[PDB]
């Protein structure tokens, strides 16, 4: 290498040590990394972010996947990538993004009910994201309610942000998988959608189970909820690879009380009401009789008073608990 | 099924960081101009380009990986010069990185090494007499320094995609598209890439394609809406290089030339 390039550029390299001050203010320890809530010491910034340490060293598929994605990647209700470190000491690396002081998991742990208008407004803005994602072709692959983060007081108060922290949990999985469909799809993350819609209007995890693809307690649960498929309700659920031990370890008749609307109704939410109609088309067994993110938005549940705010809170106290450090 | 982000280019870090004005292009060039006439610097870069694709191809690595390995190698040159990074140290790790973006994964530490040493050595004997002297440790500090001047913008777009819809909708699949698709592989011996919206490169593929092969399509690429004047920018650099490559004789030249090239500094 050429000497004056080498220093010139060592020079002028911006630092993660040098620009933010983290050290004692670890918020999570994902299976992707380590995030800490970050303080701008240079000067002009009262705001807060989120620093990520990327696992391992170097430009592992993980860290080259995030990178190129996420600086492509611009929404509202999507998480954004404000800067990328490249510290070359120790070959690690360092994402930026905007801090989120909530999420779905801590502010459904704390109503252990919801306001129906943040219901609302929260399912809207994460179909909106998703719908974003889904028109580029994006997946997220393991949507729930610690990957819908949710930002705290500042210019982007009570706004979705739709994120993936990484880490057991199969409740927010569509039974295809269950049953050992090979791919992900956009049903698959609609589904999911569903479930945490279902979570938003009953705070109970609408498919919590106890502790192979196949697993035989998770689909015991979907079929004590939702009932066992007849046939014409999922045709192609014959092509699927553990149909077979379906048909061996399971009876339909078992599940002949077990309904949708059964479930719904023994928690407070009326069967006729636009939300439970909705809440039908999304978690639908079928994955190809399950609407899109787009037909989601356009369901006059959106329309019925009272409208999805922007601010999911609409102006309201933020009485949450904010994050603990690690 | 489609890949990710297919339809985002207008709003892509290509699009509006990765098109580079021409004029700041050819300023910033003037630098390695000081060394090396205009003719032996595009001469070095279908070198360089003749390079990667024979690496892509040992390692069997599709086409689409190719490019966008090439597009990082030009992105880095383009901004910087000839001497910052040896580009025989930048080739191999532009296909290592090209390859995580595109989904195929990493390239072991063994077969990436063999994979350079062994091309350079068969393929490319007539410009290097020594052997590739970089280990795994080298291509992993150049990946850092690539990935800092490209400013992680990984996704690159294309001309091969669009190239497919026209021809689709042409109803000429098996008549124009073997050629056309040929005439996209050599646009990346030139700055194209760096300057053109990956569907204009295509465009003006598809008409050299059609001109060689007498294939009347006046009406068809009349009925798009384009600024033409610009596809004619393209078409005249398209059989411009053919121009040049008849002239070319790579092996009997590039020794020569690859020894005017300026000189990394070393440390004191
Ligand atoms: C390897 C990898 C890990 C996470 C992501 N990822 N993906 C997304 C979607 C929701 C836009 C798809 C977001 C993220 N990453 C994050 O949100 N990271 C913040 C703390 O880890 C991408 C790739």
């Amino acid at each position: 290498m050429d000497y004056d390039f080498k220093v010139k550029l060592s020079s002028e390299r911006e630092r993660v040590e040098d620009l933010f001050e983290y050290e004692g203010c670890k918020v999570g320890r994902g299976t992707y990394g380590h995030v800490y809530k970050a303080k701008r010491k240079d000067g002009k910034d009262d705001k807060d972010y989120a620093l990520k340490q990327i696992e391992g060293t170097g430009i592992s598929m993980s860290a080259c996947r995030e990178i190129a994605l996420l600086r492509e990647l611009k929404h509202p209700n999507v998480i954004s990538l404000q800067k990328v470190f490249l510290s070359h000491a120790d070959r690690k690396v360092w994402l930026l993004f905007d801090y989120a002081e909530h999420d779905l998991w801590h502010i459904i742990k704390f109503h252990r009910q919801l306001p129906r208008g943040m219901v609302k407004s929260l399912l809207y803005q994460i179909l909106d994201g998703i719908h974003y994602l889904h028109a580029n072709w994006v997946l997220h692959r393991d949507l729930k309610p610690a990957n819908i983060l949710v930002m705290g007081e500042g210019p982007e108060r009570g706004r979705v942000k739709i994120a993936d922290m990484g880490f057991v949990t199969f409740w927010y999985r569509a039974p295809e998988l269950l049953l050992g469909a090979r791919h992900y799809t956009k049903a698959i993350d609609i589904w999911a959608i569903g479930c945490i819609f279902a979570e938003l209007l009953t705070s109970e995890p609408i498919f919590h189970c106890r502790q192979n693809p196949y697993h035989h307690d998770q689909l015991d649960r979907i079929f004590n909820v939702m009932g066992f498929p007849a046939d014409k309700d999922w045709e192609d659920i014959k092509k699927m690879p553990e149909h077979s031990t379906l048909m061996k370890d399971f009876r339909r008749n078992t599940y002949t009380n077990c309904s949708l609307i059964k479930y719904m109704e023994k928690h407070k939410v009326k069967p006729d009401s636009k939300a439970f109609h909705l809440l039908q088309k999304l978690l639908t067994m079928d994955p190809i009789k399950r609407i899109t993110s787009e037909q989601a938005m356009q369901d006059p549940y959106f329309l019925e008073d009272p409208l999805p705010t922007s601010d999911v809170f609409a102006g309201c106290q933020i009485p949450y608990p904010k994050r603990e450090f690690l | 099924d489609d890949k990710a982000m297919a339809g985002n280019f207008w709003q892509s870090s290509h699009y509006l960081q990765w098109i580079l004005d021409k004029q700041d292009l050819l300023k910033e060039r003037q630098k390695d101009l000081k060394f090396l006439s205009e003719e032996e610097y595009w001469k070095l870069q279908i070198f360089f380009t003749n390079v990667i694709q024979a690496l892509g191809e040992h390692l069997k690595l599709r086409q689409q990986v190719i490019a966008t390995a090439t597009v990082y190698f030009k992105r880095f040159y383009a901004r910087y010069s000839l001497k910052s990074i040896d580009p025989v140290l930048m080739a191999p790790t532009c296909v290592f990185l090209a390859s995580k973006v595109e989904e195929f994964g990493v390239v072991s530490n063994t077969r990436l090494i063999a994979a350079a040493t062994s091309v350079l050595k068969t393929r490319f004997s007539y410009a290097f007499p020594k052997e590739f002297p970089y280990r795994m440790n080298h291509i992993l500090e150049c990946e850092f320094y690539l990935l800092e001047l490209m400013d992680c913008c990984l996704i690159v777009y294309h001309p091969y995609r669009p190239l497919l819809q026209y021809v689709q909708d042409m109803g000429q699949e098996d008549m124009l598209l073997p050629l056309a698709w040929r005439i996209v592989n050599d646009t990346y011996r030139t700055d194209l890439c760096l300057l053109y919206p990956p569907f204009m490169i295509a465009l003006a593929c598809l008409h050299v394609a059609c001109v060689v092969q007498q294939k009347d399509a006046r009406q068809w690429f009349a009925e798009l809406s384009v600024d033409m004047e610009k596809i004619l920018e393209i078409i005249r650099v398209i059989l411009k290089l053919y121009e040049q490559w008849k002239n070319f004789d790579e092996r009997k030249e590039m020794a020569t030339i690859l020894s005017k090239m300026p000189k990394p500094k070393p440390p004191p």
